């Protein structure tokens, strides 16, 4: 497995909802075309100071080639610079 | 009674935040069918049009007016749309699966397996 | 009582000016929780949408109407979420650190530091 980090265009920060989508990989269509798996990291507290999800990060599977897609919630401990399994209630 | 514009917008935002874990929209604990329809329609409209807060409130008000006009003229709201059962019931152990795999290999005589 | 549109705009501007000395928005000495929510929401909206003065005033009026409607209908305002304590308790000195360094080097030896 090869995990490569990438970056997104600035225009994403102008949308009403800033959770990334595939079209946010602008100038890098070949990345979306060739990648087997695409995961976006979203932290709500970065944009909203009054977020109820402080310390909670979302991994959004924008493209899963051999399975379903959706969001996975994790706990973000920036104090220790770590991600952990989310122990809160799951819907 | 039907919620106002502000309550509808708050419910739509809460659904947008909390739908990342539910298997589907119909699995959300909706208070009533009308609430489900309105919130889902607003969420999809915002997703497909990148509507702002004021535009979302205007769309919520329009949907509320349309729903009130529909209710005043009658009509019965069907129970969501539904999509497939949940299935289940797979009490299979490793030993039986391995025996079945071996039986398949013997029956089909796979040289490479 | 809830401040008017002009007072809310002035409070938002004052919070924008003074937020430089606060580690987080919750550290601001707000008069009430509703004021905190309204001012922070307006600041975030105007920062993320590049609103003008008239648009900011319109948004402030809309937020005031929403707050008044919610207050008239009841509801309860919680106490944000907070984010981590301040910790502390470090009674460590240079000698103990050097002892730790010596112990690690003796245990390993392959540090290769000069």
């Amino acid at each position: 497995p090869v995990v490569a980090l990438s970056q997104l265009n600035r225009s994403l920060e102008q949308r009403a909802d800033k959770r990334p989508v595939n079209s946010d990989l602008r100038e890098s269509g070949s990345i979306e075309q060739d990648a087997d798996l695409i995961m976006f990291i979203y932290r709500d507290e970065v944009y909203h100071e009054n977020s109820d999800l402080k310390g909670i990060a979302e991994i959004i599977i924008g493209k899963q080639r051999n399975g379903p897609i959706g969001t996975v919630r994790l706990t973000f401990n920036g104090q220790w610079s770590r991600f952990d399994n989310y122990a809160g209630p799951q819907y | 009674g039907l919620p106002n514009v502000s309550e509808l917008v708050d419910m739509v935002y809460e659904y947008c935040r909390k739908r990342g874990l539910y298997p589907d929209a119909e699995s959300y604990p909706w208070k009533s069918n009308a609430h489900y329809w309105l919130v889902t329609n607003l969420y999809q409209n915002m997703r497909a049009n990148a509507l702002t807060d004021a535009e979302l409130r205007r769309k919520a008000a329009d949907e509320l007016v349309h729903m009130t006009a529909r209710i005043n003229r009658g009509e019965a709201i069907p129970e969501p749309v539904k999509q497939l059962p949940v299935m289940g019931g797979r009490p299979l152990n490793r030993a039986q699966a391995l025996a079945k795999i071996a039986e398949i290999k013997a029956k089909f005589g796979l040289k490479g397996a």
